């Protein structure tokens, strides 16, 4: 069920996204998310 | 959607759900009434 | 060893992105003269575009003990650039103390943490004397009257 | 005394504990940031960084945040440090496999 | 096959019974309880 | 159990069993393996089961000989659904091809001393010439790791950070077989097969299997172990 | 300090997910939410933007210099694309693998051109569209898609390559992966 | 109402003031039971009114409409929704009853008798006449019975309920010889719960349910026979604690179980919740991307059964640790995940490689592409995907609301019965007060603890 | 051979293998052969 | 390994029938409280 | 070596836990 | 290291332990 989502929330008038501090986290988080269990994943989606 | 007939009344089942947590809240109104005697 | 130049295939000059103080580790960087990176260390050896095999990157030394050297072969520029990476590239004995490899902080820094540490202490310190003096005569207890 | 073995048994003590111990650990975390303000951490055990080093079978799970910590500073560098300027290429960044 | 495994994860065994000996001695131990508990009832 | 029987039960009665792993088991026909008639089949259903793993090693008074594990990873190792072909001759000599299928499977045992060996139990591109008796061939031993795989330090192969990077100045040419190398070169290994249990009216064979095959080298950082495979194996001919 | 007031109630803005960019002799739809970027990994680069999610998303448009008269000189899209190998990216891995699985020997990535086709515009230029699907032993993000639309205008080749996730590409950036394909018009 | 001075609870124990009070504590159970009909039919409504044909129900938040259409209503094969009508009569049956109930409840709140027992002598009780405990609870099972074969004759008689195990991809079914045998029906529940079994949440036919419901139902009508006609015996009087906080201790421990229960329901099965309705579960999901993945990169050919990942254990296909084909990768986990869109795909030793190879259907190839795009993933904002992902898929699985609430409810109600049961022990010993201070048992006690 | 126990400062070593205990859990054997079924009673077995 | 199940099963089961009879053995009697 | 110090520091440990219960300095009542 | 730790673990239980035994006797033997 997992926390607050609010990645790319914020847009300008021409929807560029303008990153707020939980994208900030959010990039601190991919670095996790990309380093965890190196070598046990064969397919994109982390679904297990 | 609901069946044509009732289509003019999807505004009022919009707003019914909440009645429950109205009806918790409307215990303490009626708590604060008698000033929680 | 001397100041290490990098260049590439198309003989344009290359500069190592120096490591900043935070990073336990970083990426080696080859970036040219107007900020565009122009080659790398990848940690992706596939489908890469910058790698130095790839730019064909080469490094000479001047003026240290490699002056007027110069290397082309991949093995030996990812070293050296993975030192220039550090800043300026000198050699090291090792073998004289046993050295890990990892680096240690200055006598400036130890003084520093040491009288951080003691001025928050001694801030406490200043705080429980000032109570005990503006508080002695209630020190054993209150009067309970 | 009998369910956990040990019990107060003076409410003076008691309440200084209970003073104690958050008031302790706060000053104890504050000189650790106080390391932190030098870089001065407590980021590696060396010996097993030796040992990860010259044994490629050895995993333990204080590894396993290294590679964690190394992978949180490159991906969150560029866009956190913008005084840095990193334009790091996607080949740099630390990733595992097919994830 | 190299090695001998009993080979009873998963299969629905009813209380992980393999064997009837272990539902004999579940059964054994509780009623050896019970009967304890029984003849010791009409007491405090 | 026989290859019928299998198809019989479902995957309900077979889940959770180790028959799975297990090759079919020919019951009726004779042992006189020169009945089968020659020709050129397509070997299908091809299965190997292992009964032993058996480790080289080396004692301290100087004896080598082939010593006893016990297996790690469980009801993994077995070989099966593979397909070839297999040419038989008048004369009783067989040539024997193993071209795809489920031809690898990981399995780590435990030496008596408590070292972990992983290895590949494979039979992949097995080339084995002989007679219905015994042929013997080699098969490819591909690498354990891909060159993807990465160290418990982020060092790879194809990916990686090519070098210890916790460690700003002891990363050397002292330990190039740990970082500056990675190695993932294929080896070979030795099979040999023997047939016996033919039934020529399904056109089905069983028999045993003795492999050698060296260990995994890490990545390159140690030299590799010899293990011997010995077991049964099944297959069906075109 | 300067007055100019705010837009409360003022209906929307251009919610369109693409956005206008006219360069040096071409005009595309750029995504909404994508970021330029000043990286060239080839030299003839005029234009890059990558997403802000990732640097995977990404596209650019090669200018470069050709000889030919027009791209259908190149004989034919699979001769055009055979010529741009290194748009994929070298495979910096040299010790021989045949334990990586479905990539043939000594291979960690991999090609399969889906579809080649070709394309002609109302100012009578013909383009030359491609869908790759490149992979890796790794396979980040399940393979990346490359769309490359292609044609040659005045003395230059113009390309554009639009590299996407598998993973977004199921997530749903294939929508605007195509909407700036479809968009690349030269002239 | 009553007062803190006269009965001893504060305003926000003031529940507790209806303990002694038959009348009123009736009435606040009707009204309560109004409510609870009321939501029902409430969220019904407002379901079918958000309600969009076209898309897939567990793709609009809905989860009363997979309910009414796992019972076999208003939808077809593949459980395509052929009509909303059904469910809005649910709905405003559920209204118009919660109206009455909702009168019944307000009446025995406010006017109606306090105590029941001077004027209404059969359903008058206190809570220690265990005759009439045994009664009332013999009732409920009577009607409980009577909802259980309620089921079973809709599944029987009245349109079958929706198999998501028919040939096909499922589809609304008449039970014909629900499994009535006892050994079947009650090893599910003398099941371990762990991988593999799943205790009572690993039931997987239409036949199983509904025997069990047959056997639930007449044990219920038995047991209520039973206890209408007995007394408790000395043993359950010696071991029981016979207070109205006792037995709502005994009725919190049973619903934080089957909160439980239900939460596992809601993330493992797909027989009783189908994914055509509830979406997949996560074990179907990776089950799914691994199935898409394996599908895709063998019509690319690439020799699937023979492909190997960078660990050495293999990309797509692999072994259980038990021996049959499974998937590969960390879905290696989820192998013993059943469901129709790979069972076909299964013989004895697990995934069959031919048949794999060559008789994928276009169905189980949609299934898996869709299962795999909607996996149980997603924000309490309702973000799909994992946390890392970006603000584009407003999705969260009913699976994952369900299992949420329920294990939330679960714990909860846990904690009261722990609360609920110590306050009776406490009550009925006679220090839930506190302790007397002229007659301290630990000042009685022998020291050194 | 050339580094037995009495070479290695092994005091109590001698006094477990005089009596029968010449197995170690560590597969190896006093005598230089090895140890396959060590069981409980091997140096480390005596220890704990 | 199925000497040490039955072992384990007699010894869990020793525990809870234990466990048990001891609730079941008139607890709600055995407290300081009057009544 | 060093798991030898890291185990006697943990029985250590667990030795001054069984003497503060089992040895304590019992609560006196007066 | 493999040695300074050593000393430094064993003189850091050592010392305290010291002290704090020498208060304590000499309360168990007052009272
Ligand atoms: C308890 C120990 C752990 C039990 C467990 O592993 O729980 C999981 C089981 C379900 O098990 C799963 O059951 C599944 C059943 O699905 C199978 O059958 C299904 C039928 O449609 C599908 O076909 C599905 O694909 C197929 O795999 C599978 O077998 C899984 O492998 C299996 O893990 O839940 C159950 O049995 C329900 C039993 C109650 C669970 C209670 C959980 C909370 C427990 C304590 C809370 C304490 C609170 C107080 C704290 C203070
Ligand atoms: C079937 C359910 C049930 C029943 C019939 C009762 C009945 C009783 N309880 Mg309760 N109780 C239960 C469940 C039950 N409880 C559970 C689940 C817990 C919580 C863990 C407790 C904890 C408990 C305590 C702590 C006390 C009672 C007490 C009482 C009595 C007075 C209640 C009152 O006036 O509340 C009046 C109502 C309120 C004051 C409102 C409470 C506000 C709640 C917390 C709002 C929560 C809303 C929130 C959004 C829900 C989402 C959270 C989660 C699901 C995600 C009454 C006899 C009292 C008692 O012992 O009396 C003798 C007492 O003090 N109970
Ligand atoms: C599920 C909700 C629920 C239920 C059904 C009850 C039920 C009861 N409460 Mg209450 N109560 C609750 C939750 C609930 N409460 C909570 C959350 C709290 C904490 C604030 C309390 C705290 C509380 C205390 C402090 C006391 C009770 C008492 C009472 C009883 C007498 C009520 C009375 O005289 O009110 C009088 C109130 C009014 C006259 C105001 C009008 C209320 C009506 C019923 C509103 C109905 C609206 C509805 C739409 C009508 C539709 C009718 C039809 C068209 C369907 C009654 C049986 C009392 C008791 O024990 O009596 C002896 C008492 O002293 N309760
Ligand atoms: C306990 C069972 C339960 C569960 C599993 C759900 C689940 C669902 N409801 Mg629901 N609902 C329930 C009870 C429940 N509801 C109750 C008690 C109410 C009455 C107030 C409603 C009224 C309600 C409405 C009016 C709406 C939903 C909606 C939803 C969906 C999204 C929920 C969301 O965004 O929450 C966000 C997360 C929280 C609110 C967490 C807050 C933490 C706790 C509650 C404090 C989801 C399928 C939406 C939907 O898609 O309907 C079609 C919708 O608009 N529900
Ligand atoms: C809502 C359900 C409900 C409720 C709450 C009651 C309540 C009661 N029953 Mg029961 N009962 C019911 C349904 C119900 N029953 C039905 C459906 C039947 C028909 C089968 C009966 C038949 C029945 C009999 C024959 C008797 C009662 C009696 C009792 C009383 C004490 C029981 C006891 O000590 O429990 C606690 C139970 C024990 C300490 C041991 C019992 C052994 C267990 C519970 C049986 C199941 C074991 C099995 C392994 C469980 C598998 C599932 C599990 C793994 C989750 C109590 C008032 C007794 C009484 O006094 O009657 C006059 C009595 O002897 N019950
Ligand atoms: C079941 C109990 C038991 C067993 C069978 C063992 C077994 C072992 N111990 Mg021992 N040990 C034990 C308990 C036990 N111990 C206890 C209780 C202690 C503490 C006192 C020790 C302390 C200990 C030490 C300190 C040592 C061992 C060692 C040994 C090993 C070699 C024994 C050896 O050489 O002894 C030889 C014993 C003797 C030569 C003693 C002979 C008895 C004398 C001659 C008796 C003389 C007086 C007598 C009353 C005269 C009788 C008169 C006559 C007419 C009857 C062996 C594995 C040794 C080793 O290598 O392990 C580390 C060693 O160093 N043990
Ligand atoms: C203001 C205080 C101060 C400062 C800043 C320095 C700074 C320096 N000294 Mg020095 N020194 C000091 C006072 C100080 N010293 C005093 C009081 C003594 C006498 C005991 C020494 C004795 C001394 C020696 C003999 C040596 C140094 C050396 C060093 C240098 C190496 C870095 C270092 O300190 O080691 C690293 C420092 C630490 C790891 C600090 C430990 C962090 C705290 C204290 C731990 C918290 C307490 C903890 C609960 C203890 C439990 C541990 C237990 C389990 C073992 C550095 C320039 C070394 C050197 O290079 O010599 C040329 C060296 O060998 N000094
Ligand atoms: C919620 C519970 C859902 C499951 C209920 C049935 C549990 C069950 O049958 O377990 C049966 C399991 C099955 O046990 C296992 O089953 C496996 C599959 O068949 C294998 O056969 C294993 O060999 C076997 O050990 O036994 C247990 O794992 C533990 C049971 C003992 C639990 C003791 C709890 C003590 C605490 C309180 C007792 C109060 C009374
Ligand atoms: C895995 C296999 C085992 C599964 C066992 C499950 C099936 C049998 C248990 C169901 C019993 C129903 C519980 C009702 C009584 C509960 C409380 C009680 O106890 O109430 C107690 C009550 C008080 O009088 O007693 C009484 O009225 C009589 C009530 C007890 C009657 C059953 C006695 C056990 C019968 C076999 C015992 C053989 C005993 C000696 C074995 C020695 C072997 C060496
Ligand atoms: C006791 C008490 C309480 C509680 C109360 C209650 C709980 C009540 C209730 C009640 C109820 C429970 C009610 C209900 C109701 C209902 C109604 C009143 C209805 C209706 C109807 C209508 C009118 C509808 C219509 C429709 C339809 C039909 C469909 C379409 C749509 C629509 C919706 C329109 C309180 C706490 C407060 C306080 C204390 C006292
Ligand atoms: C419907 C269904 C089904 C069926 C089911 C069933 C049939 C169930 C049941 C069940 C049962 C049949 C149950 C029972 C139970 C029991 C319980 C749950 C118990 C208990 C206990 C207690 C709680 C006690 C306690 C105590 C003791 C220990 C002693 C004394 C004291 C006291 C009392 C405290 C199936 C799955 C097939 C399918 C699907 C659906
Ligand atoms: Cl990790
Ligand atoms: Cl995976
Ligand atoms: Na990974």
């Amino acid at each position: 069920l997992n926390g607050f989502n609010f990645n790319q929330s914020v847009v300008d008038s021409n929807g560029r996204v303008l990153n707020t501090w939980a994208d900030i986290i959010n990039r601190a988080n991919l670095g996790m998310e990309v380093m965890h269990e190196r070598n046990a994943h064969n397919f994109p989606l982390d679904l297990a | 959607k609901l069946p044509e007939a009732y289509a003019p009344f999807s505004p009022i089942v919009d707003v019914l759900p909440i009645i429950p947590v109205l009806f918790i809240l409307l215990a303490f109104v009626w708590q604060a009434s008698v000033s929680f005697r | 060893l001397g100041h290490a130049s990098f260049k590439d295939q198309e003989g344009r000059e290359l500069f190592v992105r120096r490591m900043p103080t935070f990073f336990e580790t970083f990426p080696v960087v080859l970036i040219d003269k107007d900020g565009v990176v122009r080659a790398d260390v990848p940690f992706r050896k596939a489908e890469s575009k910058y790698s130095i095999e790839q730019v064909g990157v080469s490094v000479t030394f001047y003026g240290g003990e490699l002056n007027g050297l110069t290397f082309t072969d991949p093995s030996t520029v990812k070293k050296y650039a993975r030192k220039a990476q550090l800043g300026e590239i000198f050699e090291f004995d090792r073998s004289t103390l046993q050295s890990d490899g990892v680096f240690r902080s200055s006598p400036r820094g130890w003084f520093t943490f040491g009288h951080l540490s003691f001025a928050l202490l001694f801030f406490f310190g200043h705080i429980w004397h000032g109570s005990r003096t503006i508080f002695r005569d209630v020190f054993a207890g209150i009067d309970e009257d | 005394s009998q369910i956990f073995g040990v019990a107060f048994s003076n409410k003076r003590w008691l309440h200084f504990f209970m003073l104690f111990v958050p008031v302790t650990g706060l000053w104890m975390s504050a000189l650790g940031v106080v390391g932190l303000a030098l870089n001065l951490r407590a980021y590696d055990f060396v010996s097993q960084e030796i040992r990860a080093a010259e044994d490629p079978e050895f995993e333990t799970f204080y590894t396993k945040n290294i590679l964690l910590n190394e992978g949180i500073r490159a991906w969150m560098a560029a866009q956190d440090q913008p005084h840095e300027k990193l334009t790091l290429p996607e080949e740099v960044l630390p990733r595992g496999n097919a994830l | 096959l190299v090695d001998d495994r009993m080979n009873g994860d998963g299969t629905g065994l009813p209380f992980g019974v393999n064997d009837g000996i272990l539902g004999w001695v579940i059964a054994g131990t509780l009623g050896t309880i019970w009967a304890i508990y029984f003849v010791s009832q009409k007491d405090l | 159990l026989t290859y019928d029987e299998l198809q019989g039960l479902t995957y309900l009665q077979v889940k959770g069993t180790g028959i799975a792993n297990t090759c079919p088991v020919v019951e009726q026909g004779t042992s006189n393996v020169r009945e089968l008639k020659p020709g050129d089949y397509k070997l299908e259903k091809f299965c190997m089961e292992p009964t032993s793993f058996t480790v080289k090693e080396e004692d301290a008074k100087g004896r080598e000989e082939f010593v006893k594990t016990k297996l790690l990873t469980r009801l993994t190792y077995g070989l099966d659904g593979m397909n070839g072909s297999m040419k038989i001759n008048n004369d009783g000599s067989v040539e024997f091809r193993e071209d795809e299928g489920l031809d690898y499977a990981a399995t780590t045992v435990k030496l008596p001393g408590g070292e972990y060996v992983p290895f590949l139990f494979t039979i992949k591109e097995f080339d084995g010439k002989g007679t219905l008796d015994s042929f013997s061939g080699d098969f490819l031993v591909p690498s354990y790791r891909g060159s993807t795989f990465l160290d418990p330090k982020g060092r790879g192969g194809a990916t990686g950070y090519d070098n210890a990077i916790a460690l700003p100045a002891k990363a050397d040419a002292d330990e190039i077989q740990r970082l500056n190398n990675k190695s993932y070169t294929p080896g070979k290994g030795s099979a040999v097969f023997s047939v016996a249990k033919v039934d020529t009216e399904t056109g089905e064979i069983a028999g045993v299997f003795e492999s050698i095959q060296p260990s995994d080298t890490e990545m390159g950082a140690h030299p590799a172990k010899d293990i011997k495979i010995t077991g049964l194996w099944y297959g069906q001919l075109t | 300090a300067y007055g100019e007031g705010a837009n409360v109630f003022g209906r929307v803005t251009n919610k369109s997910g693409f956005v206008p960019y006219a360069g040096d002799s071409f005009a595309l739809l750029l995504p909404s939410k994508w970021n330029p970027s000043d990286e060239k990994e080839v030299d003839s680069i005029v234009l890059r933007y990558a997403d802000n999610f990732d640097a995977v998303n990404n596209v650019y448009v090669i200018a470069q210099d050709t000889d030919k008269s027009s791209i259908q000189d190149y004989g034919s899209p699979e001769e055009f694309i055979s010529q741009f190998g290194y748009l994929l990216g070298r495979q910096a891995w040299a010790g021989q693998t045949v334990s990586e699985g479905g990539f043939d020997a000594n291979k960690v990535s991999s090609a399969a051109l889906l579809g080649v086709a070709t394309e002609k515009d109302k100012k009578g230029k013909t383009y030359y569209k491609f869908e790759i699907l490149s992979r890796t032993a790794d396979g980040n993000e399940g393979g990346r898609h490359q769309l490359v639309k292609a044609t040659v205008s005045n003395g230059k080749l113009y390309l554009l390559k639009v590299q996407a996730g598998d993973k977004r590409w199921f997530k749903g950036t294939d929508k605007e992966c195509l909407g700036v394909l479809d968009s690349f018009t030269v002239v | 109402g009553r007062d803190q001075e006269t009965t001893g609870f504060a305003w926000w124990a003031g529940n507790a003031r209806l303990i002694n009070l038959s009348g009123k504590l009736l009435g606040a159970h009707v009204a309560h039971a109004g409510l609870i009909v009321f939501w029902a039919g409430a969220m019904n409504l407002f379901e079918v009114s958000h309600f969009v044909p076209e898309k897939p129900m567990y793709e609009q938040g809905l989860i009363l409409l997979p309910h009414i259409a796992t019972l076999g209503y208003g939808v077809g094969p593949g459980g395509e929704v052929l009509d909303t009508f059904p469910y809005f009569v649910s709905g405003v049956l559920h209204l118009i009853s919660s109206a009455v109930l909702g009168f019944g409840g307000v009446y025995h709140s406010l006017i109606g008798p306090e105590t029941l027992e001077e004027s209404y002598p059969f359903f008058g009780y206190v809570w220690k006449d265990k005759n009439k405990m045994t009664n009332i609870l013999g009732y409920h099972l009577i009607i409980l019975g009577c909802g259980a074969w309620l089921l079973v004759l809709k599944a029987l008689y009245f349109g079958g309920v929706y198999d998501t195990w028919a040939p096909g991809g499922g589809d609304v079914r008449i039970i014909s010889n629900p499994t009535t045998n006892a050994a079947i029906i009650f090893g599910y529940i003398v099941k371990s719960p762990f991988g593999g079994d799943g205790w009572i949440v690993s039931v997987d036919n239409l036949e199983d349910i509904i025997g069990g419901h047959i056997w639930i139902g007449t044990l219920c009508i038995l047991g209520g026979i039973w206890h209408i006609y007995t007394t408790p015996w000395p043993w359950a009087r010696r071991a029981f604690v016979w207070s109205g906080e006792a037995y709502l201790s005994y009725s919190l421990a049973a619903v934080s179980l089957m909160g439980f229960t239900a939460c596992c329901f809601a993330w493992f099965n797909n027989t009783a919740y189908p994914s055509e309705f509830y979406g997949p579960t996560g074990p179907e999901a990776s089950q799914a991307q691994a199935f898409t993945f394996l599908v895709r990169d063998q019509r690319l050919g690439a020799n699937v059964a023979s492909a190997q990942g960078p660990t050495g254990l293999g990309k797509y296909l692999m072994r259980s640790p038990t021996g049959e084909i499974i998937f590969g990768g960390e879905t290696m986990r989820f192998w013993d995940f059943r469901g129709p869109w790979v069972e076909p795909l299964r013989g004895p030793s697990g995934l069959d490689l031919v048949k794999l190879k060559n008789d994928i259907q276009p169905w189980q190839e949609r299934r898996a592409a869709e299962y795999m795009t909607h996996a149980p993933l997603g924000s309490l904002n309702s973000v799909g995907g994992v946390a890392t992902e970006i603000n584009a898929v407003n999705f969260v699985s009913p699976r994952s609301w369900l299992a949420t609430s329920h294990f939330c409810l679960g714990f909860f109600f846990f904690v009261g019965h722990l609360w609920h049961a110590g306050r009776a022990r406490a009550a009925a010993a006679g220090f839930e007060k506190g302790i007397d201070r002229v007659d301290e048992p630990v000042l009685s006690m022998r020291p050194l603890d | 051979v050339l580094n037995p126990m009495w070479r290695q400062g092994m005091f109590v070593l001698p006094f477990l293998t005089r009596l029968g205990v010449t197995q170690s859990w560590g597969g190896w054997t006093i005598s230089g052969e090895t140890s396959s079924n060590p069981g409980i009673w091997s140096y480390e077995g005596a220890a704990a | 390994m199925l000497t040490l199940k039955i072992f384990v099963y007699t010894v869990v089961t020793f525990f809870v029938g234990l466990f048990i009879f001891g609730f079941l053995s008139n607890d709600p009697s055995r407290n300081p409280g009057k009544g | 070596m060093e798991a030898l110090v890291y185990t006697f520091l943990l029985i250590g440990t667990l030795g001054i836990i069984f003497f503060s219960i089992f040895f304590r300095e019992p609560p006196r009542i007066a | 290291v493999n040695i300074l730790g050593l000393t430094a673990t064993a003189l850091f239980i050592i010392i305290p332990t010291s002290f704090l035994l020498i208060l304590y006797v000499k309360t168990a033997a007052s009272e």
